[PDB]
């Protein structure tokens, strides 16, 4: 869950 | 004894590059919320909700489904913590190096550090009374959140806590930019892959921070080891915090996440 919008937001 | 030199000149852009880009990340500023919460601005008043009354104009007229007042609250708070997640990743990108650590290194420090760094800018937010909700439209008291229903009575409190002594500091958004990025660069996170230029980053962010309070604060010369103590706070303080969002999701029942 956090991890997924850290990652999309890291793009 | 302390010298202008390259040295502490560098620390000094470092300092300001990332004032600016924490100006950029973060739309609510702790100086913006300051003159909000002490009447010194121009801007529109924001709305006060002190009692159920209060709220139910309030979610009418605040502008931002449970028939639970409570778990509406609960909802905002959390629809708000993953814009604070997305706020604090941009940031995090531009502290030099970061962008250059491996991305699964990258997501470990945030993962572990947002929590922390979403009390810190809580405290800006917040006074004796209350705390500015909506990107400061609205205001509600640390009484009213209190006055909910178990469990959510007790989830706003810590962070009122935690606030009360850490305002005391008096930190500006200088002081702030700098701390927040020293938290995300913490080489003891769980998981990590390649410590050592993590603490190589964080050493550089540590002599900025250093920097930053003996010029800004005349007033305590153990400012620096003061902040450092609060970060040893912050990490309890947000194992209480994911506990409590547990004892919730397993008794009670965003967009991004949908898509
Ligand atoms: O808007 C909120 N709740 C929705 C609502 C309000 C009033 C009536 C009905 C529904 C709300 C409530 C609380 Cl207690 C805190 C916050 C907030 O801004 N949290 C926050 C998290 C991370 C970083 C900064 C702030 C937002």
């Amino acid at each position: 869950g956090l991890e997924a919008i850290i990652r999309k937001a890291l793009m | 004894h302390m010298q202008l030199n390259p040295e502490s000149a560098d620390l000094r852009a470092l300092a300001k590059h990332l004032y600016d880009s924490y100006i950029k990340s973060f739309p609510l500023t702790k100086a913006k919320a300051r003159a909000i919460l002490t009447g010194k601005t121009t801007d529109k008043s924001p709305f006060v909700i002190y009692d159920m009354n209060s709220l139910m104009m309030g979610e009418d007229k605040i502008k931002f489904q449970s028939k639970e007042v409570a778990i509406r609250i609960f909802q905002g708070c959390q629809f708000r913590s993953v814009e604070a997640v997305q706020e604090i990743t941009e940031y995090a990108k531009s502290i030099p190096g970061f962008v250059n650590l491996d991305l699964n290194d990258q997501v470990t420090l945030l993962k572990y550090g947002v929590h922390e760094i979403i009390y810190t800018m809580l405290a800006s937010l917040m006074n004796k009374d209350g705390v500015l909700i909506s990107e400061g439209q609205g205001f509600m008291t640390r009484e009213f959140l209190k006055s909910l229903r178990k469990p959510f009575g007790d989830f706003m409190e810590p962070k009122f806590e935690f606030a009360v002594k850490f305002n005391a500091l008096e930190l500006d958004d200088s002081d702030l930019a700098i701390f927040i990025a020293v938290i995300i660069l913490s080489g003891d996170r769980p998981g990590l892959l390649n410590v050592k230029p993590i603490e190589d980053i964080q050493d550089n962010l540590l002599q900025a921070l250093e920097l930053q309070l003996k010029l800004n604060h005349p007033e305590s010369s153990q400012l620096f080891a003061k902040l450092l103590q609060k970060m040893t706070d912050l990490r309890q303080i947000v194992t209480e915090h994911v506990q409590l969002l547990q004892v919730i999701k397993k008794t009670e029942t965003h967009p991004l996440l949908q898509e």
